[PDB]
């Protein structure tokens, strides 16, 4: 039928970045015409491709992804960025072909005291491969010390909360985020225009 | 346990270069947010640079294109290379480690001291300021030198009641300017000696001043 | 680039009084991204407070911290004579920056400073300068001008001014002003004058010579 686009962005819950949610479109016409064409987004950046010739093209898959991040953060999600999102979060690739499409969200994702269910891995001891999805909740071990489950000194929780508030200022309000990565394989194609 | 200790600091002239360390004991350098901070004379502290734990960088607007973090996983060491030095870079550099929501900067080491300066080494010239003709106050004018510091005392040490020496102030020349002075009983002009001992290391320099009245 | 702005510039307090230090950002921040630090001369800053509110490891009770948006205060409930110190605001959100910093003093009755004034001597006249010095002796609280004044010309942008730290058994301060010449524009002009503005004064005090005498 037509690609279930609406699934995706008008979802009433979005995932933490560190467990970013990925849907895999397949077998279907996708029309890019309402994305486009649409006022309420904060950031429509393609790269690759150009999105007027979207609805002229077709592709083996589509994959959206779909986060929550704050404002300042949105510019990490693109090739070759860096940063605590780009590095521990959610990586892409130097050559992204896709789009990156953006919109703020504190009437939805914010709580006055404190929205804690929003979180970001802030401690890893290496870089993110990119499309990497790292789940993990052990403890990080800033020492030489094994930290054996417990938090204390050198010894972390890896995941932190933004703590969205309605009254932060744009760059730390939360901005919901959805990636499209259009996959071109050598086998035949099932999205369309 | 838990140290930062900073070497490396020294005096350099502008367009010069210098690579400060800092050895760490108590927690990894590469499994952190490492950070430099650094703080001129009298004044407050700017951020510098940072390096993550997964390798990337991010420097101040007023480095960038001059400095560069680095680290050695190895010695458990951090470090600063700084090239295109100017006057303006002179502070004490600090290495810190942060944690950001998980605890802020906690550890801090004791900093390294960097000078820039085309000023060469030389011994300050000492001038009397005489009292006038209650209370007196006398003291001495110690002028022109480089680089810091110059210890004063009056009357080799005995004298130390209503003695301030004033911090130096670095003037237009590069060269350095201190004033010491204190106040004594007017009767006192006439029965006791006040010298001041004012002594340069640097340049190896001791001077004995005495200051009197002068004679009208 | 945020600006960080604290204020006052400086806290003047007794042992046992009530701290209360602002902080107020550019741009709203998060309450997550605040820390305030503890400076005393020649020693590192120490992490007071991190996230806007938690204290740190060993910081005692006195020490509390509030906010949000754009404005933060750092409170000592009850003032020790260890607390008197510089204290910094900073946001760790994007990238480091700090504010100028706030300076706890320890407070004393007003005292108006004995001014002083010294020409230059002959010695130093001979190599072809001239240093006027004007010094400030034993005054509360640190707020003071100075006003260099050369044949009743006000002086701006010749001269430069050095304060001791706080006596650590009367409490006050000391100022050193200096004022530069050439010698040949020294011996252009006759009076020579220094006047102070200090809370303690009801009127400026004025010290002064005529070259020559
Ligand atoms: C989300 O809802 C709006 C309003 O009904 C609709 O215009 C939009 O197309 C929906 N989402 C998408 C892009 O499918």
């Amino acid at each position: 039928n037509l690609c279930p686009f609406g699934e995706v962005f008008n979802a009433t819950r979005f995932a933490s970045v560190y467990a970013w949610n990925r849907k895999r479109i397949s077998n279907c016409v996708a029309d890019y015409s309402v994305l486009y064409n649409s006022a309420s987004f904060s950031t429509f950046k393609c790269y690759g491709v150009s999105p007027t010739k979207l609805n002229d093209l077709c592709f083996t898959n589509v994959y959206a992804d779909s986060f929550v991040i704050r404002g300042d953060e949105v510019r990490q999600i693109a090739p070759g960025q860096t940063g605590k999102i780009a590095d521990y979060n959610y990586k892409l690739p130097d050559d992204f072909t896709g789009c990156v499409i953006a919109w703020n969200s504190n009437n939805l994702d914010s709580k006055v005291g404190g929205n804690y269910n929003y979180l970001y891995r802030l401690f890893r001891k290496s870089n993110l491969k990119p499309f990497e999805r790292d789940i993990s909740t052990e403890i990080y071990q800033a020492g030489s010390t094994p930290c054996n489950g417990v938090e204390g000194f050198n010894c972390y929780f890896p995941l932190q909360s933004y703590g969205f508030q309605p009254t932060n200022g744009v760059g730390y309000q939360p901005y919901r985020v959805v990636v499209l990565s259009f996959e071109l394989l050598h086998a035949p194609a099932t999205v369309c225009g | 346990q838990v140290q930062l200790v900073e070497t490396g600091g020294g005096l350099i002239q502008p367009g010069g270069s210098l690579r400060l360390s800092c050895a760490a004991s108590g927690f990894t350098v590469s499994s952190n947010y490492m950070s430099w901070v650094r703080q001129a004379p009298g004044k407050g502290l700017e951020w510098v640079s940072v390096i993550y734990s997964g390798g990337s960088t991010f420097y101040a607007d007023s480095v960038k294109g001059r400095f560069t973090i680095s680290r050695d996983n190895s010695k458990n060491t951090l470090y600063l290379q700084m090239n295109s030095l100017r006057a303006e870079d002179t502070a004490v550099y600090y290495c810190a480690r942060d944690l950001e929501r998980a605890g802020g900067m906690d550890v801090w080491g004791q900093g390294t001291m960097v000078t820039v300066s085309s000023a060469s080494t030389k011994g300050p010239s000492v001038f009397p300021l005489a009292p006038s003709s209650g209370t007196a106050a006398l003291g001495c004018l110690v002028k022109d030198y480089f680089p810091e510091p110059v210890t004063v005392s009056w009357n080799s040490g005995a004298l130390t009641s209503g003695v301030h020496t004033f911090p130096a102030v670095l003037q237009s020349s590069g060269l350095y300017s201190l004033s010491s002075v204190v106040t004594v009983p007017s009767s006192s002009l006439g029965t006791q000696t006040y010298i001041c001992n004012v002594n340069h290391k640097p340049s190896n320099t001791k001077v004995d001043k005495r200051v009197e009245p002068k004679s009208c | 680039e945020i600006v960080m702005t604290q204020s006052p510039g400086t806290l003047s307090l007794s042992p046992g009084e009530r701290a209360t230090l602002s902080c107020r950002a550019s741009q709203s921040v998060s309450s997550s991204y605040l820390a305030w630090y503890q400076q005393k001369p020649g020693q590192a800053p120490r992490l007071l407070i991190y996230g806007a509110s938690s204290r740190a490891t060993g910081i005692p009770d006195r020490f509390s911290g509030s906010g949000s948006g754009t404005d933060f205060t750092l409170t000592i409930s009850r003032l020790e004579p260890e607390d008197f110190a510089v204290y910094y605001c900073q946001q760790y959100g994007s990238l480091y920056t700090f504010g100028q910093g706030t300076k706890v003093d320890i407070k004393r009755t007003v005292a108006a400073p004995s001014v002083f004034i010294f020409p230059p001597s002959d010695e130093q006249l001979k190599s072809g300068t001239a240093s006027v010095v004007c010094l400030l002796n034993n005054f509360y609280p640190r707020e003071a001008k100075v006003q260099w004044k050369v044949d009743n010309a006000l002086q701006s942008g010749n001269s430069q001014e050095s304060v001791t730290e706080q006596d650590s058994k009367d409490s006050t301060y000391s100022l050193s002003s200096t004022l530069t010449l050439s010698k040949a524009d020294y011996e252009k002009h006759k009076v020579y004058a220094c006047e102070v503005t200090h809370q303690g004064l009801s009127s400026p005090v004025t010290k002064s010579f005529n070259r020559g005498e």
